[PDB]
This record gives structure tokens, C-alpha cells and sequence, in this order.
């Protein structure tokens, strides 16, 4: 047997609740049960191998429930953190999540790996009080994107526009999250104060971590008025309430801000 | 000659633990070489970054004072993606050179399905897999730009489709490869305790021995309800013994041993002084060893 259609083999019993269970219940005449012709023959191969079949597929998924927690140390540390210090039962979730996805084995993908699980636990019950902890694994799933999104990132027209930069995104927060980011050891155990926050995510070059830092109303609305680049009369068009073109008090200073947090780039 | 050469013998070595810097005895014990686990300091994949920022702070810091070896283990090196596609060119082959490794070690399983110390899955022994997985072999060390060499594993259910013994698929392979071998005597000696008709005596015949540039000693895994691990999770005596064969009929290039992290307990303290001193008491064994068949 070509080797390829035993791991093509193993994929699918390894990925299969029902299928696995049908191996240590019965093996019968008639087919086994739900098993090729060609699969039932590389079966037969560990037919007095069984238990140890059985092993091998406890020890593939306990590893999956520890890749879950690597993922959320990889991406989202903080939230981590937090579902730590309030003690969410993540081997729980992480077997809810691997069941509901289908014991899926992200491997090298670890960003889309804890994407995926930032929104599994937005909707778990058990995580829907604690409204903070929810505002903070939003931020970190932005966090998350940012990384995503330099890969392959888009293309650069480098044109006479106010543009976007690919190593910067904005979130704003439901909760005063800001407190929380400085003070790490009050992650998730404190309460928050319902007030929204500009919390720009960003990486200063591309081989460095990402860091939080807060922009001001008027700074994010000139972040918000660059989602598609804009002439330097449409930028200062959409934001001022004259539609003057040109740019008021705030803007060519907090426009500066954005550049030297690597958020924009200006018109040249 | 072939592009790639055995390098000449560095000495022994350990593997990166956190926890060996803080209570090794340097200055006292002469170590000169760590091996680096490239999957421990690699970011993901789906994102821009090569190495995760936190780990280049900690890899320059170790290169200065000692030697840095590179171990891939979980990057796709004999998987049935293309080779460009795999970690191993993606995310290994760039790291090993910020390491400015000597050469790489590469793990003769795949990667998918397979955990390096509890559960294993074998490559097919067979004729097709060596043709397969030397062609990789010779492309991956090319682009690895330095001696590539594959760890024999420790497998306790066969792969179906088997043609031949498992140092034949290691010879054959590195033959028509041109790579090298590294060898965990402690996988020899787990699977001829444990598989049956392992022939030791075969295996170090029929492996190319003058091929071999680096050498694990290790202490025994933590497998439930295996025999292995029987005295206590310390290098074995029989894994010592081939350890002293290796160099009688053979010179590598370097030789590692491991942490394990977790692996022996006990109800006092530990059964020992420390365990960690035992660590020490090996590393010296090893280096008389080594000093007992220097070459110079």
C-alpha cells in the first residue's frame, strides 16, 4: 500500500469521534463498518496492533487540547492570561472547540488557529458574563489579523494619496481596556468602566512585536476617513462638519502621530 | 568533495532546557554546543515573521558562548506537500542560518500524525520512500546550505507496506541523498527492548556508520506503562554501550544530551542529590568517552 493512502488514512480515523469508536466496539465480516475496501486492508495490518492503535489516536488528541493553549499564547497572551486568572476550564473548551471543528490540526497556522478560537470563545457561555474579558479577545483577535494581514500584504501604490499601512489596525474598545494593559496582574480578576477606547495595534518594523497604544477621537477618525486612500482634500473633506479641504486644527499633527506609529503614509 | 562534508568533531553537547543554564556548572564542565529546537523559536506560518521576537533576544545571548545546533522536528521535511510549501523552507531553513548552525538535524517520521517523545508514526520502509524521500533529502539540504542529516525514531507499530529493515532505508536513503545520520542510540535500544526481530548488532552493520556527524544520548522518555525508563529517566547503561560502539567504529561530529523536561519522579525531592547533578555525572562520561576515542 502507497504510503499516501495511509495517511490519507489516519486523517480522517484521527478526525472522526464515531469512526474510532467503531474500531475498539467491533470488527466484522461484513466491510468492518464504514471502511474502503483498500482502508480495511491497511486495518487489517493493525488488527492485532489495536490497542495500541487506540493509544496513538488519545495521544493525537491530548496533544491538540495543548496546541490549543499555544495558539493562545502565540496570539492573544493578555486574554490568556485572563481566562487563566479567572480559571475558564480551557481543556473543556479546547476539546468543545477541536469537537465543533472537527479535531482539526491547524500546525504552522497558529494566527488562524487563534482567530478561530478568539471567536469560539466570543460565543461560549461560559465566557458570555464577564463582558471585559470578551472586549479584550476582540482586541487581541485584531492583534491577531494584523500579523494575517502581512502576509501577502495587499501591494503598495506609493501614490500622491493619505494611505494606510498594512502594519496597523484600529479597534475601538466597548470597556477602558487601557487599564488593564498596564497592569497585567489585574487582567480579567477587576472591573472595568464602560468607555470607549481608540487602541491602535502596531508593529514599528516588521521583525517586531506588535504594541497597544491609544489614539485620541480626532486621530481615529482621520484612521477611520483613510479606509480607502484619499487626496489630501478628501481626508480633510470627510472629517471636517464644513467640508473645507483644508486641514484643521488637530489633523496635520495627529496625521503625524499615525505616521510615526507606522499607521499611515502621507502624500508623495 | 560532495559539496557537504562531515564537519570536524566539536565535543559534546546539551539540549536548551530554560531550567540547565540556571544550576550548569560551566566553568567546571567544558560545553561548547546547544541544540537549538527550531519549531520552539519559529513564528507561525500565517504571519510575516520568520523567528518570534522574543526568542532572537534569547539566541544571541547563547551564541555568543557556546555553539548553536539546529533540531527540526514538526516541519514537513519527507511529507507529500511540496518542499516549498513545508515549514522546514518556510520558516527552519532561514532560522539555522541566523543560528549559524554547523549543520541540521532532520526527524525521519511525519511531522503531521507524530509527537517526538510519546507517539511516533515510522516512514514506510520501502523502496519507493527511499527513492521519495532522498529526492527531498538532496533538495532540502541544498537549500538548507549545510550538512543535513536525519534521526532515526522509535516507533511501536510497524507503517503498513513495509520492504526492507529500517537501517536499510536509512542507508539506501542517505546513498542516494548524499545527507547525513543522526543517531538516537536510545531509539535503537527502545525499539529492540520493545519491537520484535530488531537486530542491534544489524543495525549499526547496516547503517553507514562514517555518515553519522552527530550522536543523541538521552535520558529515558516518559512512555505509560512502557519498560523503558526502568531504573530511573537517565541515560542507560545499554545506551552507553553503544555509545562506546559508535566511536570505536565511527567518529561524529558531535554528541547531545536532554533535559527531557519531565521524565522521573519521586516522592522525596528526587532520588538523588540532583538529578540535575546526574546531568553533570553524565556529561562527564560522555566526555571521557569522547576523550577515550579522540582522534585528533
Amino acid at each position: 500500500e502507497a504510503e499516501q493512502v495511509w495517511k490519507l488514512w489516519r486523517r480522517v480515523l484521527r478526525d472522526e469521534r464515531l469512526q474510532a469508536q467503531l474500531f475498539s466496539a467491533t470488527d466484522a465480516t461484513h466491510w468492518l463498518s464504514g471502511f474502503s475496501e483498500s482502508e480495511s486492508k491497511i486495518l487489517s495490518v493493525y488488527a492485532q496492533q489495536f490497542d495500541r492503535v487506540k493509544w496513538f489516536v488519545e495521544n493525537y488528541q491530548f496533544r491538540l487540547v495543548n496546541s490549543f493553549l499555544n495558539a493562545l499564547e502565540t496570539g492573544a497572551p493578555l486574554s490568556l492570561r485572563a481566562l487563566l486568572h479567572i480559571n475558564v476550564d480551557l481543556n473543556a473548551q479546547s476539546k468543545a472547540f477541536l469537537r465543533d471543528r472537527q479535531w482539526r490540526d491547524y500546525g504552522p497556522q497558529v494566527y488562524t488557529y487563534c482567530e478561530d478560537v478568539l471567536g469560539f470563545l466570543a460565543e461560549a457561555d461560559e465566557l458570555q458574563g464577564y463582558p471585559e474579558i470578551l472586549d479584550l479577545m476582540r482586541l487581541e483577535r485584531e492583534s491577531v489579523r494584523l500579523y494575517r494581514g502581512l502576509v501577502d500584504p495587499e501591494s503598495l501604490p506609493a501614490d500622491n494619496r493619505y494611505q494606510r499601512t498594512s502594519m496597523a489596525r484600529l479597534y475601538e474598545t466597548r470597556f477602558a481596556l487601557s487599564g488593564w494593559l498596564r497592569q497585567k496582574d489585574q487582567l480579567g480578576l477587576t472591573r472595568l468602566p464602560e468607555s470607549t477606547e481608540h487602541v491602535l495595534i502596531y508593529l514599528p518594523t516588521l521583525q517586531a512585536r506588535h504594541k497597544f497604544t491609544l489614539i485620541n477621537a480626532q486621530a481615529a477618525r482621520l484612521y477611520n476617513c483613510l479606509e480607502q486612500p484619499q487626496s489630501a482634500a478628501g481626508l480633510f473633506m470627510l472629517i471636517n462638519s464644513d467640508s473645507a479641504s483644508v486641514p484643521g486644527s488637530a489633523d496635520l499633527a495627529l496625521l503625524d502621530r499615525l505616521e510615526q506609529l507606522n499607521a499611515i503614509r502621507k502624500p508623495l | 568533495m560532495p559539496d557537504f562534508v562531515k564537519p570536524a568533531p566539536i565535543g559534546v553537547g546539551i539540549q536548551y532546557n530554560p531550567e540547565i543554564l540556571d544550576w550548569f556548572p560551566f566553568e567546571d564542565i567544558q560545553v561548547d554546543i546547544l541544540e537549538i529546537l527550531l519549531d520552539n523559536i519559529m513564528a507561525p506560518m500565517d504571519g510575516p515573521q520568520i523567528i518570534k521576537p522574543s526568542a532572537q533576544a534569547m539566541i544571541e545571548r547563547l551564541g555568543q558562548k557556546f555553539t548553536l545546533l539546529a533540531h527540526s522536528n514538526y516541519g514537513c521535511d519527507f511529507g507529500f506537500s511540496a518542499l516549498e510549501e513545508t515549514a522546514a523552507v518556510q520558516r527552519h531553513v532561514p532560522l539555522a542560518k541566523m543560528l549559524n548552525s554547523p549543520w541540521v538535524a532532520n526527524h525521519c517520521f511525519y511531522g503531521d500524525q507524530s509527537w517526538l517523545d510519546i507517539w511516533s508514526s515510522p516512514i514506510q520502509f520501502s523502496a519507493a520512500e527511499v527513492a521519495r524521500c532522498a529526492d527531498r533529502a538532496q533538495s532540502l539540504q541544498t537549500l538548507y546550505g549545510m550538512p543535513l542529516a536525519h534521526e532515526n525514531a522509535a516507533y511501536y507499530l510497524e507503517c503498513p507496506g513495509a520492504e526492507m529493515r529500517e537501517a536499510e532505508f536509512l542507508a539506501r536513503l542517505v546513498q542516494r541523498s548524499g545527507t547525513f545520520l543522526h543517531l538516537d542510540l536510545h531509539n535503537i535500544y527502545t525499539n529492540h527492548l520493545n519491537l520484535k526481530g530488531f537486530d542491534l548488532k544489524d543495525y549499526m552493520d547496516t547503517l553507514p556508520l562514517d555518515k553519522v556527524i552527530s550522536v543523541h544520548l538521552a535520558g529515558g522518555s516518559w512512555h505509560g506503562g512502557l519498560y523503558h525508563d526502568w531504573h530511573d529517566a537517565c541515560v542507560p547503561e545499554p545506551v552507553w554501550d553503544l555509545y562506546e560502539d559508535l566511536l570505536s567504529r565511527a567518529q561524529p561530529s558531535a554528541v547531545i544530551l536532554e533535559y527531557q523536561g519531565q521524565a522521573h519522579h519521586a516522592q522525596t525531592r528526587i532520588m538523588d542529590a540532583s538529578d540535575e547533578s546526574m546531568i553533570v555525572r553524565d556529561v562527564q562520561r560522555a566526555q571521557a568517552i569522547w576523550s577515550r576515542y579522540n582522534r585528533h
